[PDB]
């Protein structure tokens, strides 16, 4: 096949990660924009996401698949702010063309990398946040400020922020062996067309959208201990035998004595008393108008997904057919749960209900409207992200300053950690301190300003405050404005996040500009 | 700018495909479809759907006047050019300023908060149970089209169905409008059309022995020679006078159904059978053996027979409901029998409009001036609050206030007088007169609009210029395009 | 007698080698009523149940629209009975093999031993099996004739492990001690 050795491999490899590492830079910061993207099947999004975007991107050379694995490794772990996480280790390539020109061995330049991603737990450690630390009111709302940058619905966190907020807070369970943590993925996020996003509504618990098939059913269900069923049983007109197949009447009496069994079905879910009951398949006007005689709420052309997180919420056995020890068809009490409140209310111009206080599992739903799908198509994935970082803040109370702030720091820990080590590895640790600092100028290049002029200042009160040890305050001070380009602490800009999504941006960049240094050459072999 | 131009040019010459699809001047272009045929109309509803452009960014922006239309319902006359006409005024911008969009969001927000002031200061009140105004309100928005001969005929049916099929159930007038069905025929003259309470089918009647007429009607809706009989005497146990199935008649039927005078159709879609059983009152039936005797007809008069020269159709008379409410499902049609097929599909999307556009004049009473002096209005208190400002901001600021002038602009291109002493005069007298002073549809003069009696809601006003603000940002916010991802 | 397990996520610091039987494929997870298994038997299932369905050609007569129902009545109790051997055995714990090749399963098999509370698994391969015999040490089962609880394994508790999303079954405790037995360990990794 067509192989290549040399320097040719490395060089092709990190001009192709850079060119399209340039193209999701953009969205870097509260002032990044979203792009588009041409599929060419007729397909398209619009979104800042680098997750789905490297997905769709199709990769050339196959060394850049290696970046796409690392935004797909984000999701397992933290999965919001990718912005700000997978163009971190797209620097690390530059920088390290020069390094492989030099007589630095390639395994040297990863061992000056491990030893400063290894001390450099350390330097987060001086400068991390505890649990109370800052003001933090709810300490919600401090980091839901902080989770509206990154995006462009930082117009709204004036509602936003109360609504991440207030919607959690009845997510907390008891799960894996008395732990208490937030079942993150377990909460449902509807969208709606029309108005703004102060319209939207809070549902301390499950929500489901779909309406009654049968306009004369009663769409109100009011009271406690409302009981609801999943039944997927298809009831159709059943097919034929393996194919030996078989008086019209007698064979007409086929449907007559499957479909009178349908309705006798129908008649032990009355003996049960659910107030709703769901059916997955679609039906005729027969076994609708059984429905509407029974008294219970029923809804069909459901999605199974939907159904799965009913049974888990609120309790219920699931029942996809109607079986028990006996050769008899019927529905036991025992698959029933209970619920605190279920209630059903009208939203923009449709009905969904509500299912609140589930005893077996408890969680939560945002009902959202919005503008439009195109609009609400960046509104969801940010949401969906913001769930990851409002855990991982209750879960671990240890946040960092954002905006720049860890970067400009931890130069000046690896500016006495290059001097330490020396030898050799000292030129890697100042082309790494050189390589984080590039983040933080590259946000001011999205927002049309100065870069080296804030960072020369905000370097510069962070080197006070490490100079001194003893310290009232003459010195320490942090943060860093893009819109007024001045240094003020972030305790009054409210931008904090979690250092566990830090800590694990850089533990995995650190793998993957590895990856891509210790390829010697690179061989394909033509296919069949 | 690499990726900005493919972004700036998508939309750019949608501008001018849609620009003569504003005004009672407006006309139309013709395009060539893809499928072979062509397509002729000034509705660019059905043109930004079926129209293909190479570039992608301008087909979200298609999708945007569909948005309008299911959350508002208007706009298809005038603010369909609005929807692409923001963009027109922003390309001298990246190219002048070099400046990231983000400031023109700060612009058109608080551009936007002005606006809603303005339409609040012209707003009045006007009572919609009242026909005076709302007769020539339908008409102001269904002037622009090929009815204005019929406009006096057409604003009749359009008046007496907001005031019937809608009803309520308390919250405004809210209800389906997909439920009401309005019969187009071509041929002939809409002197016939009529207000029926019954639904009308296309279909022939199998049967040629079968007489077609009924007083009082029972509707069901649906060795081979003997067991078919003994089905059709399962039909006939509760003597129908009508039978309607979605499939084929075998002749064996035929001759078995006769015997209990009865009326056969064939090959009936489900949207009809749908709305036969709600109108009727009968239930549709699946299984054969399930016909019972809460099938009966309900309030149905009289039954008739309407058939153009070639073949034979249904038609069910006029009826009345016994009462001896319930606004949130309503049966009843419009039977409409249209001239041509240019007029007639005109006449199907101005009574769906019409309806659509009074409801928005139920939701909101208050009424706003028309016609294009809103627009006007509005621009010379933005751009008098751009004097104000005097900031880094006035710059994308005031450039909204030629968006605001280019509307009626494009009504004056349409009607052919002259914009430069025209909008000159406008913007003089709006600032000192009144906001009242707008452009006539025809002569293209000063004369105001509340004595031409053309006016407009302040729903109308307030959701369509929100909504296309909002709509606008989408390419703004786009940095960058990628072409050839592969999926 | 050494197997490794390949598991997507977590690290290589979360590596630990298994005492015990370990499985890597997942049940249908359809009911998912039981939530745990301890101090069950484990057995192993060298069939499948399925209606018969005999390789030859299959003709079933059928002279009344009752017998229809009743095929179904008697293909529900046909498979029911051989549940009811393996409650009377308390054995909650069942491994099918591969299940697409020719009998695969029915849709009424999850509700008769979510009754029972018997888990089930499929999809596993045949040299799976002699591997899981050796150090479980529970003698196959190839029919419900030769079912019985002398060979049918035992263990003190049965836990699944659930981790970045990804389920793992692992069985802690071995019954009878033989004289070949075997151990695994789960590798964790960020990517394959």
């Amino acid at each position: 096949g067509e192989k290549i050795s040399g320097d040719d491999i490395r060089n092709q490899n990190v001009l192709a990660t850079m060119a399209v590492a340039n193209v999701v830079k953009s969205s870097l910061g509260p002032v990044g924009l979203d792009k588009m993207l041409v599929d060419d099947i007729g397909d398209f999004t619009v979104t800042n996401d680098g997750a789905t975007i490297l997905s769709l991107l199709d990769v050339q050379h196959p060394a850049g698949k290696i970046l796409v694995e690392l935004a797909q490794q984000q999701d397992r772990e933290i999965g919001d702010g990718t912005t700000s996480v997978v163009i971190i280790a797209s620097e690390l390539l530059k920088r390290a063309n020069e390094l492989v020109k030099n007589k630095i061995h390639p395994t040297t330049i990863i061992t000056g990398f491990r030893v400063a991603l290894r001390e450099a737990i350390r330097f987060i450690n001086e400068v991390l946040s505890t649990s109370v630390d800052t003001l933090g009111k709810e300490t919600l709302i401090n980091i839901a400020k902080t989770s509206m940058s990154s995006k462009i619905i930082g117009a709204d966190s004036d509602f936003f922020s109360n609504m991440v907020v207030d919607a959690l807070l009845a997510v907390k369970t008891q799960n894996s062996k008395g732990e208490i943590k937030y079942p993150v993925k377990a909460v449902n996020v509807l969208k709606a067309h029309g108005k703004s996003a102060t319209e939207s509504l809070l549902v301390p618990g499950y929500a489901l959208n779909c309406t009654v098939a049968s306009q004369a059913m009663p769409k109100r269900i009011a009271g406690g201990n409302v009981k609801i069923a999943c039944l997927d049983l298809n009831l159709q007109k059943a097919r034929m035998a393996m194919g030996v197949q078989i008086d019209p009447e007698q064979l007409e009496q086929i449907r007559k004595r499957e479909a009178g069994i349908v309705l006798e079905r129908v008649k032990k879910i009355i003996d049960a008393g659910a107030q709703v009951v769901l059916t997955t398949k679609g039906i005729d006007d027969l076994c609708l108008k059984e429905f509407v005689e029974a008294k219970i709420m029923g809804v069909r052309r459901c999605k199974k997904e939907d159904l799965r997180r009913i049974a888990r919420a609120t309790g219920a056995t699931l029942v996809s057919s109607m079986s028990n020890l006996e050769g008899e068809e019927t529905f036991e009490s025992s698959y029933l749960g209970l619920c605190d409140e279920v209630v059903q209310a009208k939203f923009s111009d449709d009905e969904c209900i509500l299912i609140k206080g589930t005893s077996k599992h408890s969680s939560s739903s945002i009902i959202l409207r919005g503008a439009n799908d195109y609009s609400l198509d960046e509104m969801e994935r940010s949401l969906h992200d913001s769930l990851s970082v409002v855990k991982r803040t209750l879960e671990s109370g240890n946040v960092v300053p954002g905006g720049g702030c860890v970067e400009a720091a931890l130069n000046i820990y690896l500016d006495n950690f290059a001097t330490t080590v020396g030898s050799r590895e000292q030129l890697a640790i100042a082309e790494f301190a050189a390589a984080l600092l590039i983040i933080p100028k590259t946000l001011a290049v999205n927002a049309a300003k100065d870069s080296s002029e804030l960072v020369a200042k905000l370097r510069s009160y962070h080197a006070a405050s490490q100079m001194a040890k003893p310290e009232r305050r003459s010195y320490r001070n942090y943060g860093l404005d893009l819109i007024r380009g001045k240094i003020v602490d972030e305790i009054h800009a409210g931008v904090l996040e979690p250092t566990i999504s830090k800590v694990k941006s850089l533990k995995s960049a650190l793998e993957a500009c590895v990856a891509i240094l210790r390829i010697d050459t690179m061989i394909t072999v033509d296919p069949e | 700018r690499q990726a900005q131009i493919s972004n700036i040019t998508a939309a750019k010459a949608v501008a001018d495909v849609i620009r003569t699809c504003l005004g009672p001047k407006a006309m139309l272009k013709m395009l060539l479809d893809p499928m072979g045929g062509l397509v002729l109309t000034n509705d660019g509803h059905a043109i930004l759907r079926e129209i293909d452009v190479a570039h992608p960014a301008a087909k979200s922006m298609l999708e945007l006047s569909r948005t309008q239309d299911e959350e508002v319902g208007d706009g298809t006359t005038t603010v369909i050019i609005l929807a692409g006409e923001i963009l027109a005024q922003c390309a001298p911008y990246l190219i002048e300023k070099n400046i990231h969009p983000v400031i023109i969001i700060q612009a058109l927000k608080k551009a936007l908060t002005d606006a809603l002031e303005v339409i609040k200061q012209v707003s009045k009140p006007v009572d919609v149970e009242n026909d005076a105004a709302m007769k020539k309100l339908i008409q102001a928005s269904i002037g622009t089209k090929y009815v204005i001969h019929w406009s006096e005929k057409m604003c009749e049916l359009a008046l007496d169905a907001v005031k019937t099929v809608r009803k309520d159930l308390p919250n405004f007038e809210i209800d389906i409008k997909r439920y009401v069905r309005v019969e187009k025929i071509p041929g002939g003259d809409v002197l016939d059309s009529r207000v029926l309470k019954g639904v009308l089918l296309n279909k022939d009647v199998v049967h040629p022995k079968m007489s077609r007429h009924i007083e009082n009607p029972r509707v069901v809706l649906l060795i081979e020679e003997e067991q078919v009989q003994l089905m059709c005497e399962q039909i006939l146990a509760v003597r129908p006078t009508l039978v309607i199935t979605e499939k084929g008649v075998s002749d064996l039927a035929q001759h078995y159904l006769l015997k209990g005078g009865c009326s056969v159709l064939r090959r009936v879609k489900k949207s009809d059978n749908n709305r036969i059983a709600r109108v009727t009152g009968a239930t549709i039936v699946n299984r054969v053996e399930d016909l019972k005797e809460s099938d009966v007809g309900t309030n149905c008069g009289l039954f008739k027979v309407e058939m153009i020269g070639d073949e034979y159709f249904s038609f069910l008379d006029n009826c009345k409901e016994p009462l001896e409410g319930s606004g949130l499902q309503k049966a009843c049609t419009i039977m409409l029998r249209g001239g041509s097929k240019d007029i007639l599909n005109e006449i199907d999307r101005n009574l769906q409009d019409a309806m659509a556009v009074a409801r928005n004049v139920m939701l909101s009473p208050s009424l706003s001036p028309g016609g294009g002096a809103t627009e006007m209005a509005v621009s010379v208190k933005l751009a008098e609050k751009a004097k104000q400002l005097e900031g880094i901001q006035q710059w994308p600021y005031q450039a909204v206030a030629d968006a605001m002038e280019c509307i009626p602009r494009t009504l004056i291109q349409n009607a052919g007088g002259d914009p430069i002493r025209l909008l000159s005069q406008l913007r003089a007298k709006h600032a000192q007169g009144n906001f009242t002073t707008g452009i006539d549809g025809d002569k293209g003069k000063i004369v105001d609009m509340v004595s031409y009696g053309i006016w407009e809601p302040e729903v109308i006003k307030q959701q369509s210029v929100k909504t296309a603000i909002e709509s606008a940002c989408l390419l703004l916010r786009v940095d960058d395009i990628v072409s050839g991802v592969r999926k | 007698d050494i197997r490794l397990v390949k598991k997507v996520g977590g690290t290589i610091d979360d590596t630990e080698m298994i005492d015990g039987v370990v499985l890597t494929q997942t049940a249908i997870k359809s009911a998912g009523g039981p939530t745990r298994k301890e101090k069950a038997k484990i057995g192993l299932i060298q069939f499948q149940i399925s209606p018969p369905k005999p390789d030859t050609e299959n003709n079933i007569i059928v002279n009344d629209y009752r017998q229809m129902d009743k095929i179904l009545k008697e293909e529900r109790a046909y498979l029911l009975n051989i549940c009811k051997k393996i409650k009377k055995a308390k054995c909650n714990v069942l491994l099918i093999q591969k299940s697409i090749l020719r009998d695969a399963v029915n849709d009424l098999a999850l509700h008769f031993l979510s009754k029972l509370n018997i888990m089930v698994v499929k999809d596993i391969e045949r040299e799976e099996i002699e591997f899981l015999s050796k150090g479980l040490g529970c003698k196959p089962i190839a029919d419900i004739e030769l079912f019985t609880e002398d060979r049918l394994g035992s263990a003190d508790l049965v836990e699944e492990i659930d981790s970045d999303g990804s389920k793992i079954v692992r069985v802690t405790g071995i019954r009878n001690n033989n004289a070949r037995p075997t151990v695994s360990v789960v590798i964790r990794g960020a990517n394959n």
